[PDB]
C-alpha cells in the first residue's frame, strides 16, 4: 500500500526499491509573445529515479525534442516517465530489478502500472510523505548535466557520495531529504550554507562537499534552522 | 401465451415474474403464472417472507420446454423443473386455469419495458454464463460471485461473465500503452466486439443480463460487470453509430426501471459522471443523460 511515517524503515531493508519522481520531467519557461499572448518554451528535464538504500541515482535526461509536435504535454510527461522507468527496469539484470517502485505523485500510478504490465510482481505504490525530490535541480551538478544535454541521455550518480562508508542508509536518506528540503524552501540560503567555506571542496566524482563528520553536524543544524525560519515567515507564527 | 404452474406454495414468499411481483401467503392456493408472452426470456424470482436475504430466481424461455415451480422442503426453496410429459403438463395447466388458481402475467399492451430490457438477451448465452447444462433454465441468486471476483471459489456456482480489465495485457497493446489506455477503441472493437462477442448484439445481451441480475437479485458482481461494459463503450473514441444510439435506448430503460430507492448501491458514481460528462461519448447519450439528471441529480 501507500508509503508513510509508519512503514518508513522499510526503505532501508534488503528488498530492492526505487523512488520515481516526475516533477522535473516537463519544464517550461512562460513568456509573452509579440502579440501579447502567453507562450511556454520547454527546457530539458529529468526523471529522478533513486534507490534510497544504495544511493544509486538513475538520472534520465528528457530532451526538449521529446515534446516536438505533441499535445497535452503535462499528461504525456507522465506516460514518458512511465515508459522510461519501465525501459530502465527492462535494462537491468533480473537480480537487480526492484521489487517495488514508489511514485512520489499519485498521478504516476496508472501510467507506470500500465507500463509495468510485463512485471506483475513489481508492486507500484503511492506515498503520503512530502518528499523534496523536486529540488534535485538545485544540485548544481545535476542541473548542469541536464541543461547541457543535446539528446536523450541517462546519467548515473550516487546521490550519497561516499557517506555510506560511514553512516547508514537511514541516516544518509535523512541527510539527503534534509538538504533537499532546505534547497526547496530557500535555495539561495541553502546553497550559501553549503559553500560559505571555500576550503571544503566537492570532489569531481561527488555531488556535495567533503565535510568531516563534525562539519556535517553543523551543516545539518544550519539547514534545520533555515527550514524552521522559513516556516514562521510563511505562516507568521 | 405460455404457463408456468406451481405445485403448491407452502411458505410465505414474494414471487416476481419479470418486473412484476406478488405476495403469496403460507399455503395460499397459488398454482402458477399464465399468459406469459412468448418470444423473450423471462425470470421468475423469490424472496421468502422470513429471509429478506438471498433473493433467487430462474431465467427461462417457454419455447425451450414446459417448466414448473415446486417447493423443496429439504433445500428450502422454490425449484424450477421441467416436465417432459407434454400431455401430463397441459393437463395440470388446464385444470389449474379451470379452477382459476393462476395469476395472469400483467402486461399492459402499450408497454415495451420488458422488451426494451431484454432486446438482446438470448437464453443460449445465459446458459453459457450460468453453466448448468442439465437444465434448460438458469438459477441466479443474491450471493453468486463472478469469475473475475473469484480470481481476486466454487466454479459450479460462478457467473462466467466476460472478464473486462482496463489494466491488462489484453486491453493494452505493447507500444500503445498511453493511447490504448486513454482510448479503449481497440479493446472494444477488436478484442471484445470482433474477438470475443463477435457482434454488438451479444455484447449488449450480456450487458442487459448483467443489469437485470443486479436489479433483481442485488448481485454485486453483475452490477460491477454492467458498469464495466458501459465504461468500455463510453471510453472508446470510435464506436459504431448504431451502437451508440442503441446504448442510449438500453440504458434509458434500465435507469427508468430501477427502483428509486436503490440508486445508491446499483449506480457507480464514478462511472456515470465519467460516461455522461467526461468521456468521448458524453454527447451521445442524450436520453440517458436527461433521465439521469431529472431522477438522480444527487448522484451527479
Amino acid at each position: 500500500g501507500a508509503m508513510n511515517s509508519s512503514n518508513y524503515a522499510e526503505l532501508f531493508n534488503n528488498d530492492i526499491k526505487l523512488f520515481v519522481d516526475d516533477t522535473n520531467v516537463y519544464r517550461v519557461t512562460v513568456h509573452k509573445t509579440f502579440e501579447g499572448n502567453v507562450a511556454t518554451k520547454a527546457i530539458n528535464g529529468c526523471i529522478f529515479t533513486l534507490n534510497p538504500k544504495t544511493g544509486h541515482l538513475f538520472l534520465k535526461i528528457i530532451h526538449t525534442s521529446v515534446w516536438a509536435g505533441q499535445k497535452r504535454l503535462s499528461q504525456l510527461a507522465k506516460w514518458k516517465t512511465a515508459e522510461e522507468v519501465s525501459a530502465l527496469v527492462r535494462s537491468l539484470p533480473k537480480e537487480e530489478q526492484p521489487k517495488q517502485i514508489i511514485v512520489t505523485r499519485k498521478a504516476m500510478l496508472d501510467p507506470l502500472e500500465v507500463h509495468m504490465l510485463d512485471f506483475p510482481n513489481i508492486a507500484i505504490r503511492p506515498t503520503e510523505l512530502r518528499l523534496p525530490f523536486s529540488a534535485a535541480m538545485s544540485i548544481d551538478k545535476l542541473s548542469d548535466v541536464v541543461m547541457k544535454a543535446t539528446e536523450p541521455q541517462m546519467v548515473l550518480f550516487n546521490i550519497y557520495d561516499d557517506w555510506l562508508d560511514r553512516i547508514s542508509s537511514y541516516t544518509a536518506f535523512s541527510r539527503l531529504t534534509l538538504l533537499l528540503r532546505a534547497l526547496k524552501t530557500n535555495e539561495e540560503s541553502a546553497k550559501m550554507i553549503l559553500l560559505s567555506d571555500p576550503t571544503i571542496t566537492i570532489k569531481s566524482y561527488h555531488l556535495w562537499p567533503s565535510f568531516t563528520d563534525e562539519q556535517w553536524i553543523t551543516i545539518e543544524s544550519q539547514m534545520r534552522d533555515l527550514i524552521l525560519t522559513e516556516y514562521g515567515r510563511k505562516y507568521n507564527v | 401465451m405460455n404457463t408456468v404452474p406451481f405445485t403448491s406454495a407452502p411458505i410465505e414468499v414474494t414471487i416476481g415474474i419479470d418486473q412484476y411481483s406478488f405476495n403469496v401467503k403460507e399455503n395460499q392456493p397459488f398454482h402458477g403464472i399464465k399468459d406469459i408472452p412468448i418470444g423473450h426470456v423471462h425470470v421468475i424470482h423469490f424472496q421468502h417472507a422470513d429471509n429478506s436475504s438471498m433473493r433467487y430466481g430462474y431465467w427461462f424461455d417457454c419455447r425451450m420446454g414446459n417448466f414448473y415451480i415446486q417447493y423443496d422442503p429439504k433445500d428450502g426453496l422454490y425449484k424450477m423443473m421441467e416436465e417432459r410429459d407434454g400431455a401430463k403438463f397441459e393437463n395440470i395447466v388446464h385444470n389449474f386455469k379451470e379452477r382459476q388458481m393462476m395469476v395472469s402475467y400483467p402486461k399492459i399492451d402499450e408497454d415495451d419495458t420488458w422488451y426494451n430490457l431484454t432486446e438482446f438477451v438470448q437464453m443460449d448465452k445465459i446458459r453459457k454464463i450460468v453453466r448448468k447444462d442439465e437444465n434448460q433454465f438458469s438459477y441466479v441468486d443474491s450471493s453468486m460471485t463472478t469469475v473475475q471476483e473469484n480470481e481476486l471459489s466454487d466454479p459450479a456456482h460462478s457467473l462466467n461473465y466476460t472478464v473486462i480489465n482496463f489494466k491488462s495485457r489484453e486491453a493494452i497493446r505493447p507500444g500503445h500503452e498511453m493511447e490504448d489506455f486513454l482510448d479503449k477503441s481497440y479493446y472494444l472493437n477488436t478484442v471484445m466486439l470482433q474477438g470475443i462477442f463477435k457482434n454488438s448484439s451479444n455484447y449488449f445481451g450480456e450487458l442487459q443480463f448483467a443489469f437485470l441480475n443486479a436489479m433483481f437479485f442485488g448481485n454485486y458482481g453483475s452490477s460491477l460487470q454492467w458498469h464495466a461494459m458501459i465504461e468500455l463503450i463510453c471510453s472508446s473514441a470510435t464506436v459504431p453509430k448504431h451502437m451508440l444510439d442503441k446504448l442510449d435506448e438500453i440504458l434509458y430503460y434500465q435507469i427508468k426501471t430501477l427502483p428509486e430507492q436503490y440508486s445508491d448501491i446499483l449506480l457507480n458514481e464514478r462511472v456515470w459522471n465519467i460516461c455522461l460528462y467526461s468521456s468521448f461519448q458524453k454527447n451521445s447519450l442524450h436520453n440517458t443523460e436527461k433521465i439521469m439528471e431529472n431522477k438522480y441529480p444527487e448522484l451527479l
